[PDB]
């Protein structure tokens, strides 16, 4: 039982509990008009790593104090336009939230 | 039972769910053919008062032969 | 003539439905799907709450020795 | 949402009717001009029959 | 026509479907929430354990 409720060039959630109590969570990129895709990856060891398209582009940052995964949008062109939403994995579940969305330029 | 049943179900679930998505997207194809019973068809439709005239042509083909043969 | 163009827009008219269908039915589809994910997220519950069970048994045979 | 989901599978099932009872009528009275517009052209089928019969017999009164 | 008349001869596979999600979903979330209760009987068996 976990809520990731999201916020926001700089982009966020909030879990329900146990930040880093959290093992393995990533983010998701919706292009309208087409299916899921995963965009950038945290882990509870602050390993990191991206998608080859935001490669470079995006970055991603872990604060274990507040409950939170943060990821900054970064020299965008408009193509990276689509809806957002904030994913964490826990104990083998799923977890989404509601998402949000990016727009063009 | 409590997962491996859930299992199955959720299957099922998705399988039904997913079939009743083919099968809409079988019924989506079904306005073209409309579009072909009727487009063409209503062209002659009105190609039947286009072409009812040339008959009554004729009609005054046998009336100007009519009194052709009084004169 | 006229009475093929009533009933041919007639035939416009069932067109226009099916257009209806085809502007209503997946929405229904990927209504129906979100359901079925937040069931999903169910199922690992479900999972979860087999790990429990025998947990609280060996907590509680423990308690008693 | 659940109930949506119900309320949902209701609804498409409705509007499902709504074609049914719309399309079959509407494809009866699209029957309708087939027979009886057959009817009109045979009509005229019978019509353009004897106006070139006349014809042939007015032609050979022409010639006599 | 075939295919209107396919279409009505379908809605029942759409209503029988629409259902079991309902009844099953519905019943066996409260078994879930019921189950629900473990874990705090858990949370107990621990504290219990600690003193």
């Amino acid at each position: 039982e976990v809520q990731l409720q999201e916020s926001g060039l700089r982009l966020s959630c909030a879990s329900s509990r146990s930040i880093d109590g959290i093992n393995i969570m990533r983010w998701y990129r919706q292009a309208p008009g087409k299916q899921r895709g995963m965009v950038a990856v945290v882990t509870g060891w602050g390993s990191t790593n991206y998608v080859d398209s935001v490669k470079g582009r995006f970055i991603i940052s872990r604060d274990s104090a507040k409950d939170t995964v943060y990821l900054q949008m970064n020299n965008l062109k408009p193509e990276d336009t689509a809806v957002y939403s904030c994913n964490a994995i826990y104990r083998g579940s799923e977890y989404w939230g509601q998402g949000t969305q990016v727009t063009v330029s | 039972e409590s997962t491996q049943a859930i299992g199955q179900r959720y299957e099922t679930i998705h399988g039904g769910l997913d079939s009743i998505g083919r099968v809409m997207e079988h019924l989506k194809a079904i306005e073209p053919l409309i579009a072909e019973i009727r487009g063409p068809v209503s062209q002659e439709f009105e190609a039947r008062r286009a072409e009812h005239a040339e008959l009554i042509a004729v009609r005054a083909n046998l009336d100007q032969a009519q009194r052709q043969i009084a004169l």
